[PDB]
């Protein structure tokens, strides 16, 4: 039986995370869907989240909740980026202006054993794409360049794309803190 | 510090075959036959009072708000048993009740006591699936009443539904319990002076299940047994989502929690009546 | 539905000079003495065990986090009572009481006896700033002890932080008043049977302090009064934010809610206090 | 004594309401501070924000949520205002094409006796102004031009602004519904 | 016949680098942190019986002057300690002690066990305002608790303020103590074996302390050592005012005096222990 | 709260007259005699050490100073013996002992055995003097010396001056004596478990005397008698001048006070004598 336990509702984040710590015999997943708070730190509402979702399924749980920080934007939307998506689709490469496209795709995890809140974040600098291209992946990752990269998350397969988000650097060490 | 399903099995296999092991049953129990909890009956109170129901929630605890709803209006309690034995003793909770694999696991096994906290017919119901009779004892002439030699006794706690007097649901209700006059609260004392009893889908919030564990730890520790002998009958706590001060809490009260499995709550149920036989 | 200030003022002025009007004095009493409630007590508790604040506060009721703090080692609630002594009976919490309006207006008028739930010694303390001598009762040995003729008996009825043995805190202390059987039980069951109560900074949250009230009822409605005679000696309830619920649990118990001005806490207090004179 | 609550911690949202509402003996004021959840309705916000104030002040209580929905956004901010005059201050000007600067100014009043959430919402047209201008008045206010002014809700005195401003129409509407 | 301070100072460099030296701290340690010494408390219990502090006084030594308040009124030890703890750690005794430079001289060093027999957080308070962290030992419980590795482990001989069934104050406690049976007594005889001790602020009055070092001289002179090596290790005395009978009493003990400048108590200890460093 | 002597009497005669009551003498009762009490021999030892007699009182206890007279020089103890010989049992002691009222009145009486701590052969020099026999047994050859069949064996507890290794006068002999395993000691222990005693002409102020009937309670505690059945057996505290504490420290050791009249010592004792036969 697990001791750990992933709560989302997105389904293509679950598959991201069962393609790297799927093995791992010690860690659940649950779907029980929350509700964020509104302020666009990162680290303000993945620590609120998780406190919202040991209320809910009340085991060892570990949430995620991500930034699409904006230079343009002066750091908007930072963790108000799902109702971006929502609102904006493609329209978000249009409404930055081409010249100063530089972001940063932030990404948090928080376990929470029901004591203690732990926060762990990775960080991948990139731009924003004048176009939005590629097929794979999910929300706004047509969208994103990283650093160095020429394609876009969208363009690359699950093995690479890992190799340059946050998720890829928050495997090890959530499989380290926690044992798994 | 919590006993798996494995650990747990030949603990539970010792107190079946001696006759000293009592099912204790809560409203967890009759969620896969798609009733309310305790949460969702004040969900269904609220919406006849007028209130929201996360605002009639912030109010008071639940034996409150069901004191509240039976004095706000004449005969208010009366109708709330009627629709509620419409809704928990249906014809469509009784054919989801045959196919259920924790009431077959349960009927599979050959009791003499059981105890409920809930207020439907499907734990005597499931006995009378399996081809077992079961009798029913929940007020003072069900006690006096005629039964068979040996008969699997279901003692309904709290009540009833086909007898609305015996139904405690109100914060009075409970208050009048404390005195432990109740006949189902003076043969829970004397069941509980003799016998492990094996809590599933019941979460201690009673206070008066609570307290009669208090009061069996007083006669405990004035008997002045030794560390290893007031130790030795333990009772069992079948739980998925038990927290992180409730199982030390209980642990005065020589319950020991063992840890189902949460992803399927019905079948993690299922496979510990399974280990016992 | 409930009643102001300016209504329940000559009501309390006629039980106050006939002599059988007592103040029940909460935790909200000492609040404006920039000391804990059961809520910064919790968050205290939790620091110490090393838990959030928020994330400890989910776990059970604050009968079963006091419970859970008591046992995790040896020696842990002796600490807290020594902690509690340094903080809630400072020179600084001294410093704000003769100048707290509350707390002079209590002592103002001439009580016989007061009650509170409070571990602090800033009720018989605002009666010793006034020049009255004050008698502090909390367990056996006090109400035997030597006291003078005419003296307002303080009511420890939760205890006192000088005598450490007498705290109720955990859940286990709780159960262990639900007898009914300790000297402030006995005391002030007996005080029921022929007194109006006034509670001031105190929500019924104690289920032990509902528990007198509701076996208070079982006389009254067993000695079979009329409507007019049995709802004629009433109990008061001074309270900013009562809810929906609760002053309809408390009509039950002959418990009138007196509805204070929220925007000032500690100014609508006084100014009950002083219409009583 | 008062009978009906109006929270808010913005000291500027309490002198607009103290000079209609001021004079009725039936309202008093509280400050408590809130935490709104992370939605872009203005509907769901608001009627969030009554539950989480009636739990901290416990008497019937009155709250307060805006919306600044933009056209050439999509909709953004919505509800999620709050964060952008925080980030954006007067960039907000900036980051819309001209051309297509027409937006909506939507508030809403929630009162929460206990028992029912009755939310009372007005709207106003307009459209972002080229640039700030305006010293009067508070967040948004130099940036905001209502249709058929010229002028912004900041150059406007505060009789001319509830003129045209969604709180002018919910003062009657509010004082009605309870009797204030 | 005495030891000055550059006399004893490089004697006590040598004991303090082999990790042989444990300093045994008094009632005279906490006096400039306004404090009460032995003839204060008398003087406070006089005040609660109704003598007078100077008649009071002639009637017993101190150690049965508190065995006789102890016995005057039921919970009278209860109250005691509840009124030490608001005067011994109050938060002005706090402020005076980061200020202490003698607190802060011995905190400087890296003790690895330091004695007291004082009620009062201000040893090991002295040793968390220097940024290191101690760990108090009183009772059976804290000796069996769990500790960080390598730690000054501070042991209140006579017990703390917050385990109030610890301290020995009463006539009967200290002879329940001549059986050398507590937690603490066990431990101090067998650092006594190996170390040397530093006594500070503390003297020789109490007839526990001095039947201790009594009896280690039975173990000594019954081993047959020489002259000189039965001489070899010493304790050290340090007391601005020792008399003319009791240096030679304990000369038979191996405690040497170490005689500081009378016209300033705390910078005469505060260069003491900076000569150790 | 104290006995007359008139009210003691019909106490004293009953446990006479079944052969448990022993005396036990101290300094006082050798006053008549002209000899030095606890205060006159300190003044001796201060003139032959060089001090002034109330200087030397202010340095120490009375075991302490008699501990630095001791280690003075060589010899020196064994010289106050040879001088207390002198002095103590001279013949002009012996010629008041004849006609002294009180030794007359003891020696009256036909006693088992009697308790002294004083070093003098004037208490079985009494009962030669009324032709009676006594054996005086103060060391390990005493006990197991030839005896007569029915003889007052007088116990010397603290030595006798034709021993000199008996005398314990010094600190380091009262600490010997802690361990309770001198024959003195083991001798009284076991007649304090059947026998009542009267206390004459003594003041408790040995730390020895105090411990056995310390570790007297501590038996009679754990036995769990009754109130009643506790206090049965008591002792008997003959004194003119007993203080406001001392009498309450003994209420808990069963020992009664008896309040002999102060104007004349002599007669009030032995009048005491003289009711008892
Ligand atoms: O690494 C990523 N690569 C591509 N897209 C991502 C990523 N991380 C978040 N996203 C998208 C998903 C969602 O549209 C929004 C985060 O909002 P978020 O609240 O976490 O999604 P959700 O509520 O549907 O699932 P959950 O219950 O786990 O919070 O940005
Ligand atoms: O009519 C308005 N005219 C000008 N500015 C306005 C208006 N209405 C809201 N605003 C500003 C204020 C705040 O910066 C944000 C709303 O966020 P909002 O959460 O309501 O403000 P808040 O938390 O500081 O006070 P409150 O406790 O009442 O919610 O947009
Ligand atoms: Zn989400
Ligand atoms: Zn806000």
């Amino acid at each position: 039986a697990p001791t750990w336990f992933y709560n989302t509702t997105n389904s293509e984040k679950l598959r991201e995370l069962q393609h790297v710590l799927g093995g791992s015999a010690k860690l659940g997943y649950l779907t029980a869907k929350v509700t964020e708070i509104l302020d666009v730190d990162l680290e303000t509402v993945i620590r609120a989240k998780a406190i919202a979702a040991y209320r809910a399924v009340r085991v060892p749980v570990i949430v995620e909740h991500g930034a699409l920080c904006i230079d343009a934007l002066n750091g908007l939307p930072g963790a108000l980026v799902k109702p971006f998506w929502e609102s904006l689709d493609t329209r978000l490469c249009e409404v930055i202006p081409a010249g100063q496209r530089t972001a940063r795709a932030r990404g948090a995890l928080c376990y929470c054993d029901g004591r203690e809140r732990h926060v762990l974040i990775e960080e991948t600098e990139g731009e924003i794409a004048p176009s939005a291209r590629g097929t794979g992946g999910f929300h706004w990752d047509p969208i994103f360049i990283p650093k160095g990269q020429t394609r876009t998350f969208a363009e690359m397969s699950l093995d690479e794309k890992l190799s340059f988000s946050p998720l890829g650097r928050l495997h090890t060490r959530l499989r380290t803190e926690l044992g798994l | 510090t919590t006993l798996t399903l494995s650990e747990a099995a030949p603990l539970l296999k010792k107190e079946f075959r001696e006759g000293r092991l009592i099912p204790f049953l809560g409203a967890g129990f009759s969620k896969p036959l798609k009733l309310p909890d305790g949460s969702q009956l004040i969900a269904s109170l609220a919406k006849t009072l007028g209130f929201e129901p996360e605002l009639f929630d912030m109010h008071g605890r639940f034996e409150q708000l069901a004191e509240f709803f039976a004095i706000s209006a004449p005969n208010r309690l009366q109708r709330l048993v009627y629709e509620m034995s419409l809704s928990f003793d249906s014809a469509e909770a009784e054919a989801l009740r045959e196919k259920s694999p924790m009431h077959r696991a349960l009927a599979a096994l050959d009791w003499r006591t059981i105890y409920t906290t809930n207020y439907d017919k499907h734990v005597e119901g499931a006995l009378r699936d399996a081809g077992k009779q079961a009798a029913v004892l929940a007020s003072f002439a069900d006690f006096q009443g005629p039964r068979a030699r040996d008969v699997c006794e279901v003692i309904k706690f709290h009540g009833t539904l086909d007898q609305p007097d015996t139904i405690v649901l109100t914060e009075s209700s409970y208050f009048q319990r404390m005195a432990l006059d109740a006949p189902p609260d003076q043969r829970l004392r004397a069941d509980l002076l003799a016998n492990s009893f094996l809590f599933i889908g019941y979460s201690f919030s009673d206070t008066n299940i609570r307290y009669i564990w208090y009061r069996m730890n007083q006669l405990r520790e004035q008997s002045q047994l030794g560390v290893k002998h007031s130790q030795a009958r333990r009772c069992f706590f079948a739980t998925h989502g038990a927290g992180l001060v409730q199982p030390d809490i209980l642990q005065q009260w020589n319950i020991d929690v063992i840890q189902l499995d949460p992803t399927d709550k019905s079948a993690s149920v299922a496979r510990l009546l399974e280990s016992i036989a």
